[PDB]
Protein backbone atom coordinates (compact mmCIF):
# COMPACT_ATOMS: atom_id res chain seq x y z
CA UNK A 1 0.00 0.00 0.00
CA UNK A 2 2.55 2.80 1.52
CA UNK A 3 4.77 1.95 -2.09
CA UNK A 4 2.28 2.08 -4.67
CA UNK A 5 0.59 5.46 -2.77
CA UNK A 6 4.19 6.97 -3.29
CA UNK A 7 4.28 6.67 -7.13
CA UNK A 8 0.59 7.31 -7.23
CA UNK A 9 1.10 10.67 -5.22
CA UNK A 10 4.24 11.43 -7.15
CA UNK A 11 2.58 11.23 -10.52
CA UNK A 12 -0.13 12.81 -9.39
CA UNK A 13 1.20 15.77 -8.10
CA UNK A 14 3.58 16.43 -11.00
CA UNK A 15 0.50 17.10 -12.62
CA UNK A 16 -1.41 18.96 -10.87
CA UNK A 17 1.64 21.62 -10.81
CA UNK A 18 2.36 21.33 -14.71
CA UNK A 19 5.38 18.92 -14.23
CA UNK A 20 3.96 16.56 -16.26
CA UNK A 21 2.50 18.48 -19.24
CA UNK A 22 -0.87 16.28 -20.46
CA UNK A 23 -3.21 17.32 -22.52
CA UNK A 24 -6.55 18.23 -21.57
CA UNK A 25 -8.83 15.41 -21.58
CA UNK A 26 -6.04 13.03 -19.96
CA UNK A 27 -6.09 15.70 -16.89
CA UNK A 28 -9.99 14.34 -16.52
CA UNK A 29 -9.02 11.17 -17.15
CA UNK A 30 -6.91 11.25 -13.91
CA UNK A 31 -9.37 13.56 -12.30
CA UNK A 32 -11.66 10.47 -12.52
CA UNK A 33 -9.27 8.19 -10.89
CA UNK A 34 -8.07 11.02 -7.99
CA UNK A 35 -11.98 10.94 -7.87
CA UNK A 36 -12.25 7.06 -7.44
CA UNK A 37 -9.50 7.58 -4.87
CA UNK A 38 -10.77 9.98 -2.71
CA UNK A 39 -14.39 9.16 -2.80
CA UNK A 40 -14.86 5.59 -4.28
CA UNK A 41 -17.48 4.27 -6.12
CA UNK A 42 -19.30 7.20 -7.92
CA UNK A 43 -22.38 8.98 -6.73
CA UNK A 44 -24.86 10.85 -8.80
CA UNK A 45 -26.12 12.42 -5.88
CA UNK A 46 -23.06 14.18 -4.35
CA UNK A 47 -20.68 14.09 -7.08
CA UNK A 48 -22.69 16.81 -9.58
CA UNK A 49 -20.79 20.47 -10.80
CA UNK A 50 -19.54 22.45 -8.12
CA UNK A 51 -19.26 19.56 -5.59
CA UNK A 52 -15.26 20.15 -6.54
CA UNK A 53 -12.76 22.65 -5.88
CA UNK A 54 -10.73 22.54 -9.45
CA UNK A 55 -7.65 23.69 -8.25
CA UNK A 56 -6.92 20.61 -6.80
CA UNK A 57 -7.93 18.25 -9.60
CA UNK A 58 -6.61 19.93 -12.25
CA UNK A 59 -3.38 21.52 -14.38
CA UNK A 60 -3.87 25.32 -13.21
CA UNK A 61 -3.86 25.50 -17.54
CA UNK A 62 -7.77 24.10 -16.94
CA UNK A 63 -8.93 24.53 -13.92
CA UNK A 64 -10.81 27.36 -15.99
CA UNK A 65 -11.53 25.60 -19.20
CA UNK A 66 -14.85 23.98 -16.36
CA UNK A 67 -14.36 20.10 -17.44
CA UNK A 68 -15.97 19.50 -14.20
CA UNK A 69 -18.34 17.69 -16.26
CA UNK A 70 -15.82 15.49 -17.77
CA UNK A 71 -14.36 14.01 -14.69
CA UNK A 72 -17.42 12.81 -12.89
CA UNK A 73 -18.30 11.15 -16.39
CA UNK A 74 -14.80 9.58 -15.99
CA UNK A 75 -15.10 8.91 -12.24
CA UNK A 76 -18.59 7.34 -13.21
CA UNK A 77 -16.28 5.07 -15.71
CA UNK A 78 -14.72 3.79 -12.59
CA UNK A 79 -17.77 1.70 -11.22
CA UNK A 80 -16.98 0.20 -7.71
CA UNK A 81 -13.17 -0.05 -8.94
CA UNK A 82 -10.87 -0.34 -5.58
CA UNK A 83 -8.66 3.06 -4.38
CA UNK A 84 -5.77 0.50 -4.77
CA UNK A 85 -7.13 -0.75 -8.69
CA UNK A 86 -7.49 3.37 -9.52
CA UNK A 87 -4.19 4.57 -7.80
CA UNK A 88 -2.07 1.34 -9.55
CA UNK A 89 -4.20 2.69 -13.51
CA UNK A 90 -3.28 6.32 -12.65
CA UNK A 91 0.42 5.50 -12.53
CA UNK A 92 0.05 3.43 -15.53
CA UNK A 93 -1.56 6.32 -17.27
CA UNK A 94 1.04 8.19 -16.32
CA UNK A 95 4.07 6.74 -17.98
CA UNK A 96 2.47 5.67 -21.15
CA UNK A 97 2.20 9.18 -21.97
CA UNK A 98 6.38 10.35 -23.84
CA UNK A 99 5.77 13.47 -21.79
CA UNK A 100 6.82 11.20 -19.26
CA UNK A 101 9.81 12.00 -16.69
CA UNK A 102 10.79 14.61 -18.92
CA UNK A 103 11.99 18.20 -17.61
CA UNK A 104 10.05 20.75 -19.60
CA UNK A 105 10.39 24.94 -20.03
CA UNK A 106 8.55 27.32 -21.82
CA UNK A 107 9.76 28.27 -25.08
CA UNK A 108 8.99 30.42 -28.38
CA UNK A 109 10.12 29.41 -31.20
CA UNK A 110 10.22 31.93 -34.13
CA UNK A 111 8.82 29.92 -37.09
CA UNK A 112 9.16 31.05 -40.47
CA UNK A 113 6.75 33.48 -42.39
CA UNK A 114 5.36 34.47 -38.81
CA UNK A 115 6.67 37.18 -37.06
CA UNK A 116 4.82 35.98 -34.16
CA UNK A 117 6.73 33.42 -32.00
CA UNK A 118 4.34 30.01 -31.61
CA UNK A 119 4.49 29.23 -27.64
CA UNK A 120 6.45 25.49 -27.41
CA UNK A 121 7.29 23.00 -24.62
CA UNK A 122 11.19 22.26 -24.27
CA UNK A 123 11.78 18.38 -23.03
CA UNK A 124 15.20 17.23 -21.90
CA UNK A 125 16.21 14.36 -20.08
CA UNK A 126 19.36 12.09 -19.69
CA UNK A 127 19.02 10.63 -23.29
CA UNK A 128 17.14 12.97 -25.49
CA UNK A 129 15.98 16.09 -26.44
CA UNK A 130 12.21 16.74 -27.58
CA UNK A 131 10.31 19.35 -28.96
CA UNK A 132 6.62 19.48 -27.53
CA UNK A 133 3.34 21.03 -29.08
CA UNK A 134 2.55 23.90 -26.10
CA UNK A 135 -1.12 22.99 -25.92
CA UNK A 136 -1.80 19.45 -27.67
CA UNK A 137 1.35 17.84 -26.04
CA UNK A 138 2.13 15.31 -28.60
CA UNK A 139 6.08 15.39 -29.23
CA UNK A 140 7.15 17.15 -33.05
CA UNK A 141 10.77 16.23 -33.15
CA UNK A 142 13.31 14.46 -31.22
CA UNK A 143 17.31 14.47 -30.92
CA UNK A 144 19.63 12.01 -28.90
CA UNK A 145 21.57 13.83 -26.33
CA UNK A 146 25.13 12.16 -27.44
CA UNK A 147 24.20 14.12 -30.81
CA UNK A 148 24.83 17.53 -28.91
CA UNK A 149 27.78 19.14 -29.96
CA UNK A 150 27.59 22.20 -27.80
CA UNK A 151 25.03 24.82 -26.94
CA UNK A 152 24.37 28.46 -25.86
CA UNK A 153 22.27 30.56 -23.18
CA UNK A 154 21.77 34.37 -22.91
CA UNK A 155 19.33 35.99 -20.56
CA UNK A 156 17.08 36.04 -23.37
CA UNK A 157 17.46 33.20 -25.23
CA UNK A 158 18.65 29.19 -25.89
CA UNK A 159 20.32 27.35 -28.83
CA UNK A 160 21.13 23.71 -29.08
CA UNK A 161 24.54 22.77 -31.82
CA UNK A 162 24.27 19.16 -33.10
CA UNK A 163 26.54 19.84 -35.88
CA UNK A 164 23.81 19.09 -38.60
CA UNK A 165 23.80 21.06 -41.47
CA UNK A 166 20.87 21.00 -43.36
CA UNK A 167 18.86 21.94 -40.22
CA UNK A 168 20.98 24.34 -38.38
CA UNK A 169 20.97 25.22 -34.90
CA UNK A 170 18.18 25.39 -33.26
CA UNK A 171 17.42 28.41 -31.26
CA UNK A 172 14.23 29.52 -28.92
CA UNK A 173 13.29 32.60 -26.83
CA UNK A 174 13.83 31.70 -23.12
CA UNK A 175 14.68 33.60 -19.54
CA UNK A 176 15.23 29.74 -18.48
CA UNK A 177 18.52 29.32 -20.97
CA UNK A 178 21.21 29.00 -18.31
CA UNK A 179 18.87 26.66 -16.21
CA UNK A 180 18.66 24.63 -19.41
CA UNK A 181 21.85 25.15 -20.10
CA UNK A 182 22.87 23.83 -16.70
CA UNK A 183 20.84 20.60 -17.04
CA UNK A 184 22.05 19.22 -20.11
CA UNK A 185 25.75 19.84 -19.27
CA UNK A 186 25.03 17.76 -16.00
CA UNK A 187 23.88 15.11 -17.98
CA UNK A 188 26.43 14.72 -21.19
CA UNK A 189 29.14 14.97 -18.88
CA UNK A 190 27.43 11.76 -16.83
CA UNK A 191 26.88 10.25 -20.58
CA UNK A 192 30.48 10.63 -21.78
CA UNK B 1 28.80 32.00 -26.89
CA UNK B 2 29.94 27.90 -26.70
CA UNK B 3 29.83 25.03 -24.27
CA UNK B 4 31.00 22.17 -26.20
CA UNK B 5 29.92 18.58 -24.92
CA UNK B 6 33.93 17.59 -26.00
CA UNK B 7 31.85 14.87 -27.68
CA UNK B 8 33.75 12.37 -29.62
CA UNK B 9 31.59 12.71 -32.84
CA UNK B 10 33.24 16.01 -33.53
CA UNK B 11 36.08 17.01 -31.29
CA UNK B 12 39.21 15.04 -32.88
CA UNK B 13 39.12 11.66 -31.15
Amino acid sequence: PVQLNLLYVQARDDILNGSHPVSFDKACEFAGYQCQIQFGPHNEQKHKPGFLELKDFLPKEYIKQKGERKIFMAHKNCGNMSEIEAKVRYVKLARSLKTYGVSFFLVKEKMKGKNKLVPRLLGITKECVMRVDEKTKEVIQEWSLTNIKRWAASPKSFTLDFGDYQDGYYSVQTTEGEQIAQLIAGYIDIIL
Amino acid sequence: MWDTANNPLYKEA
